[PDB]
């Protein structure tokens, strides 16, 4: 008889998998300041890490990475790819980014110039994006001040980083999208992804000679279903899935979902995982810990696959739920904690 | 050294201390004239926290043993072992108390007190540092449960600073003597609540229950209840009477059982219960019994309340990483009966040398809010009478007001409900 | 030379203190008689190893040491026992009954009673001293007269000594082995009385000890003795550099230069390796990279945390046995490369490192096997405020119920001495917080 | 990668190795703090031998 807590109320994958344990009849829930507890559904903010694995005879696991915010906050994004020699400045799948500060506050702000200056006088193509992790407030725009104008105007840190003016439209609707992975990382490291993804589609044309109307530019899918006029008209609820996404691309480009973006995919999630491995892993600690990642990914034209961003705390499809969250219960924590296919994860090997 | 000075009054008290000693007695060494004749060393470690040594290394317990009537230390002086009790010990009266709370606290108990007290102040000045005092007694009756707490108090005014722990036997009607017993119980909760650091209860209706249902004996005596006395007294003592780091003495188990002053009565329990003797019990098999109500000895269900704090004694040679396995599965899989706000509050000891006759056993010693449950049956049974003032003419005739029977309904009401706010 | 007065207080203090005297004279060649043959100048001299011992006209080599327990039955062990001799009577006090793990029983009650006693036979010994360095104080956490009497201790001596430096061994206390349930509320009231009056402290988390002698020794359920052990290893490791020759924390003072550039954060993490069973086949013996790498470990730290969650504001390595700065350069080299060592900004990325050409000496009949190599890192990480949270979270719990709260009244202690002590540890975990993160 | 203060003797050696730059109570005050709290034991005693004469 295993027991777990609750901290995070506001989680539905987790919501998901504390009604799963339940159902084993081999799970009790206990309250959220219980400290005997073999499993930890931990909060997003301040987990208090050093308080487990010190219960005398209680193998303990938490369902988050401690240090993995360096992975899934914006700018720490940016600092750690532009730092770390694994994935070195000249890494050719994140688009070019700088941080920048607000100036009622190291910084990038002349870094970006330099290079913003280069474009204009080069005659490239020069819109950028800014964006932070304070946001629902993001603004899209060619002129260098109306970006650092716009990020003085607010106190949190804000990434400026290249906006991809030759996105991958699909037919019919000329319509932008992004690519949402889930990638489980269990106590040993192993990588795991999902092998359901959903792409997040934009319902309005994409229209390059006007970035003020954000809704063909932002594939959110709360943007989506509330400034977008056309919402649910291609797929049900701007959300298609890899089937039909892949038999998309061979009627239309003759390539498949795998050759053509998921190699790109899988490379750049072990990137990531495997750079901050050392940092994070649990190998050798007195507690364990896996977690839940959604990556975010854009694919331009040439069928080039960027990554966007990474999410520590993300959410589901609605239909992907039951499956998903299964799998969790399944390598994450019964593989820890044992019960009385076709896998439906990707294992990403690699080297630890 | 560290002396324990044990005191025993009224019938019920005096045969259990008599038992108490005579097993303890076997597992120091000690025959009945006083002569140790043990095969270890671990036997006189801690001989003296019980027993001061005379001349020809003669040791005699350090016991004082008190009655209002003769007729049961008489028997204690011819039984088993009655030669090895100081004779300078024994204090008794005549009249005897009636089952009378008022008679053992207010006029025959107030005649004899002095004389006792002498006694034990003859025995602590022997004392090279007297860690308190333990007592024998019953609540149900007049001269344990009325003369045992009127010494409390009065040992209590002369060793303001001493630890004062008690085994005390609460009334049931299943094992009942006379109707007055919810009185005399009554009355005497609430000395304890004031005067004593720790009290075990031990409920005449839980060892009842364990003689017929579990023991499967038909018809329970008194001194088929006092084997499981004496054998719970033994454990909770064994940390005591033999080296160890963990609530070796009194006020050191005080601190770590008892965290408000006024929650100090514990629900003691032991294991093995068996009536197929031959088999050997293992670390998994003591300690699930251990925990089972069915052996504890306060008639409570623990699954009804929540435990404060809990102290645990295994005996014998095992497998001391087995036991705090198993102790920390019966923790682990049971938390929602142990309270969040007492980080750690299971303690584990270990003894090497086993009971009398058996490998190994474990003894539980628990403070558990279920205990109200125990006061709540007295409190009831007290209420069903006083309401229509029966029997009061026995204490209002040697002085009493039926205000002082209404202020120890509300004194122990008044536990139930500090014992009610710790379990929410 | 500079002498070095050993104080050992409460159960803890007197055995891993019995411990580490019978390690020191296995160290330096010392006979339980105390008799040193390898010592030409009879009855006198000022050779390194003179800061903890000192010598009579018959060539006996007497510990510099003070045992000081409440109740008689532990320091009767040392009365006794193997090393009897080594120690006069004067040296070794106690008393009738203990502090029952209650601090205010420990610093108020008895230790009003006893706190002249103790500073008299502490004066005996720094009278035999011509230039006192400071004081050695090993003590718990938990228990009434560790914590109670020793944070006493402490402030008296600042006022008796307020030139000397004082440095502590605590015991941090851990429930696998611990024997009460209120030695959160004593490790917490003696760390708030103890800061101020202490310069450089090496918390040991038994929980740490425990876990090494399980994994390491291979010991199902440790014992004292085998935690002790252990303990002494490390504890002469950090007090080596004191006892032999050398230029690296060669006095007390220097203790706290090297790792505490902030007062109230002096609680060096420490971390030994390797630890080796005594019963093994035949270990492979591991390099200096090798023992080294395994300083970042946290399976072979005193006290279980992150330090890779932390930020370092010193560092220091203290090998002993076959090593050459060629190969502790090379390894420190190569693990920059591969760990995550973030100094603080206004801390220089630096290690200090000392050599003892002396290998580990280990107990005949120990746990510990003998081993060519040893390390001991000396790192002050913010990481180390992980036990300051989880000791004060415990605390929270019952202090919101008042829980046990009556037995410290009872001994004159006030209740706000609680919040006070709780408010300063919360003060504390702040610094912590502003220094690495 | 710099090596700093090499010191050597005949029972071992010392060093430092820099990576990379930078960027009470009187004897009085004692003496009233135990007394204070033999004072509150002292009272609360009383307190006690009071409640138990009445
Ligand atoms: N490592 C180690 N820890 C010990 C030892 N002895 C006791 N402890 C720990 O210390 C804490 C209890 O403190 P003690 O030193 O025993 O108590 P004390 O200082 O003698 O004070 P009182 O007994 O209350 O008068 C518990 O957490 C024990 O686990 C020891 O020899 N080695
Ligand atoms: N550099 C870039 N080039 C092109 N489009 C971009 C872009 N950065 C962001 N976008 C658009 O913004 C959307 C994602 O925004 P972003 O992920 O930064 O905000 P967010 O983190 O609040 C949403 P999520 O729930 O995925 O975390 C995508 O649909 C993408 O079309
Ligand atoms: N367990 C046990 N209970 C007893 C014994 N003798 C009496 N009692 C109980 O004690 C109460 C009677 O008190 P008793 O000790 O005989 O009166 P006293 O002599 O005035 O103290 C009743 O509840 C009895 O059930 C005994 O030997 N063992
Ligand atoms: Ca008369
Ligand atoms: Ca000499
Ligand atoms: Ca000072
Ligand atoms: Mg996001
Ligand atoms: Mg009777
Ligand atoms: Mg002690």
């Amino acid at each position: 008889m295993y027991t777990f807590v609750v901290r995070d109320e506001n989680s539905s994958v987790y919501a998901e998998v504390s009604r799963l344990l339940l159902a084993t009849g081999q799970w009790k829930r206990l309250r959220k300041d219980n400290p005997r507890f073999n499993l930890m559904l931990g909060e997003r903010n301040r987990l208090p890490f050093g308080r487990l694995g010190h219960e005398p005879g209680l193998v303990q696991l938490v369902n988050y990475y401690r240090g993995a915010d360096k992975l899934c906050r914006k700018a720490s994004l940016v600092k750690l790819i532009k730092t770390s020699p694994e994935l070195s400045e000249s890494c050719t799948w994140f688009p070019e980014s700088y941080v920048i500060y607000p100036t009622n506050l190291t910084d990038e702000r002349e870094v970006f110039l330099a290079a913003y200056n280069r474009r204009r006088e080069g005659r490239e193509g020069n819109v950028w994006i800014a964006k932070s992790s304070a946001g629902a407030g993001i603004l899209i725009s060619s002129e260098a001040s109306e970006l650092l104008d716009f990020i003085d105007e607010q106190g949190q840190v804000h990434v400026i980083q290249k906006y991809l003016e030759k996105p991958l439209l699909l037919e019919p609707g000329h319509r932008k999208f992004d690519i949402r992975s889930w990638v489980l990382v269990d106590h040993l490291y192993n990588i795991y992804l999902y092998r359901e993804g959903v792409l997040r589609t934009s319902s309005e044309p994409y229209n390059s000679a006007n970035f003020q109307d954000k809704t063909c530019h932002l594939t959110n899918h709360c943007i989506q279903k509330e400034y977008s006029k056309n919402y649910g008209r291609y797929e049900e609820g701007n959300e298609m899935f890899f089937e039909e996404f892949n038999q998309y691309l061979m009627d239309a480009l003759n390539t498949t979902l795998e050759n053509s973006i998921l190699l790109q995919i899988k490379h750049i999630i072990r990137s990531c995982l495997m750079c901050i491995e050392p940092a994070i892993s649990t190998k050798h600690l007195h507690y364990q810990s896996f977690q839940l990642f959604g990556f975010d990914f854009m694919v331009d034209e040439e069928l080039k696959v960027w990554l966007i961003e990474v999410n520590g705390a993300p959410a589901c499809a609605q239909k992907l739920y039951a499956e998903l969250c299964q799998g969790i219960v399944d390598v994450a924590i019964s593989s820890v904690f044992p019960l009385a296919p076709t896998s439906i994860f990707i294992k990403l090997h690699h080297h630890h | 050294m560290r002396e324990i000075v044990h005191i025993q009054a009224g019938q019920c008290g005096n045969q259990i201390g008599a038992k108490f000693w005579e097993v303890i007695s076997d597992e120091h060494g000690i025959d009945p004239t006083g002569s140790y004749h043990g095969d270890s060393d671990l036997q006189l470690e801690r001989i003296n926290v019980y027993y001061n040594e005379a001349t020809g290394n003669k040791y005699v317990p350090r016991a004082i043993l008190v009655d209002l009537e003769p007729g049961t230390m008489d028997s204690v002086r011819s039984g088993p072992f009655g030669q090895i009790f100081r004779p300078d010990n024994f204090v008794f009266g005549q009249s005897g108390a009636g089952n009378n709370w008022a008679k053992g606290h207010y006029t025959e108990g107030a005649e004899l007190v002095d004389s006792v007290l002498d006694v034990v102040r003859k025995e602590s000045e022997s004392c090279d540092c007297l860690q308190g005092f333990q007592l024998t007694h019953s609540l149900g009756g007049g001269t344990g449960s009325g003369m045992g707490t009127l010494l409390i108090s009065k040992i209590r005014e002369e060793y303001p600073d001493r630890i004062m722990n008690t085994f005390s036997v609460m009334p049931s009607p299943k094992v009942s003597d006379t109707v007055v017993e919810p009185y005399n119980a009554t009355l005497s909760v609430h000395q304890l609540v004031e005067n004593t650091d720790e009290t075990y209860c031990i409920d005449n209706e839980a060892l009842y229950d364990i003689c017929f249902r579990t023991l499967k004996l038909t018809t329970p005596t008194y001194g088929d209840l006092n084997h499981l006395v004496s054998a719970t007294m033994s454990g909770v003592t064994t940390c005591l009477r033999f080296p160890g780091q963990l609530n070796a003495d009194l006020r050191k188990l005080a601190v770590n059982m008892v965290p408000f002053p006024r929650l100090h009565f514990f629900m003691p329990g032991f294991a093995p219960l068996t009536s197929q003797q031959y088999r050997a019990l293992t670390v998994p098999e003591l300690t699930q019994q251990m925990f089972d109500s069915k052996n504890m000895m306060a008639a409570c269900d623990p699954r009804h309340g929540r435990y404060l704090t809990v102290a645990a004694i295994f005996r014998g040679r095992m497998s001391m990483k087995e036991v705090d396995e198993q102790m920390l599965n019966v923790q682990n899989k049971n938390s929602s009966y142990f309270v969040e706000w007492i980080p750690n509050n299971v303690k584990t000891a270990v003894c090497d040398i086993p009971p009398r006759g058996l490998k190994m056993s474990a003894t539980f010693i628990g403070n558990s809010t279920a205990i109200q449950e125990l006061f709540k049956r007295i409190s009831e049974q007290f209420t069903a009478m006083f309401r229509r003032k029966a029997f009061l003419h026995w204490y209002t005739g040697e002085g009493m007001d039926e205000m002082e029977f209404t202020e120890a309904e509300s004194n122990m009401n008044d536990l139930v409900s500090e014992y009610q706010q710790y379990q929410d | 030379m500079r002498e070095c007065i050993s104080i050992h207080v409460g159960q803890a203090g007197v055995q891993i203190g019995n411990a580490c005297w019978e390690l020191y004279c296995l160290e330096h060649g010392i006979q339980p008689d105390g008799q040193m043959p390898s010592d030409k100048t009879i009855g006198g001299g000022d050779d390194s190893f003179n800061t903890f011992f000192s010598e009579t006209g018959a060539g006996k080599h007497v510990p510099r040491a003070v045992f000081v327990d409440l109740e008689p039955t532990v320091i009767d062990e040392v009365r006794t026992g193997t090393y009897r001799q080594l120690f006069h009577p004067e040296q070794l006090i106690t008393g009738k009954e203990d502090a029952a793990n209650n601090y205010a029983r420990g610093h108020y009650t008895i230790g009003k009673e006893i706190i002249d006693l103790v500073l008299d036979r502490i004066r005996k010994l720094a009278d035999q001293c011509t230039g006192l360095q400071g004081f050695l104080v090993f003590h718990s956490f938990g228990g009434g007269t560790g914590s109670g009497f020793t944070s006493l201790l402490m402030e008296r001596l600042s006022v008796d000594y307020g030139k000397k430096s004082k440095l502590e061994f605590s015991i941090y206390p851990a429930p696998q082995v611990s024997t009460a349930v209120v030695e959160p509320y004593n490790s917490i009231l003696t760390t708030h009385t103890t800061l101020e009056h202490s310069d450089c402290a090496f918390m040991v988390d038994n929980e740490a000890i425990y876990d090494i002698c399980r994994r390491n020794l291979d010991i199902e359920r440790p014992t004292y003795t085998n935690l002790n052990r252990l303990i002494s290893q490390i504890v002469s490791s950090i007090t080596a550099s004191l006892r032999f020759d050398g230029a690296l924390n060669v006095d007390l003072t220097e203790f706290q230069t090297n790792l505490v550039p902030y007062p109230r954060i002096h609680f060096p993490l420490a971390t030994y390796a390797p630890v080796i069973s005594a019963e093994k086949a035949y270990h492979e013996q591991l390099s200096v990279a090798e023992i080294t790498n395994a300083c970042f470990e946290p399976a072979n730290q005193m006290v279980k945390c992150d330090p890779r969650h932390g930020k370092y504001m010193a560092c220091c390595l203290l090998y002993r046995g076959d090593v050459v700065p060629k190969d502790v350069n090379a390894a420190i080299a190569t693990i920059k490369t591969k760990r995550s060592i973030q100094f603080v900004d206004w801390c220089p990325t630096g290690f200090k490192v000392g050599i003892n050409y002396q290998p580990p000496t280990v107990v005949p009949g120990g746990d510990l096997a003998k081993v060519q190599r040893a390390v001991c890192m000396l790192s002050n990480t913010t990481a180390i405020a992980e036990a300051w949270a989880r000791l004060d979270h415990k605390f929270d719990l019952m202090y919101a119920k008042r829980a046990f709260v009556h037995w410290y009244v009872g001994e004159g202690m006030e209740e706000g001495e609680f919040s006070e002590a709780r408010e300063d540890m919360a003060a504390l975990e702040k610094d912590y917080e502003e220094v690495g993160v | 990668m710099e090596v700093i203060e090499l010191n050597k003797c005949t029972s071992g050696q010392s060093f430092e190795v820099i990576l990379k730059p930078p960027s009470d109570p009187s004897l009085e005050e004692i003496q009233k703090k135990l007394e204070a709290a033999e004072e509150r034991r002292k009272y609360q005693e009383a307190e006690l031998l009071k409640h138990l004469a009445e």
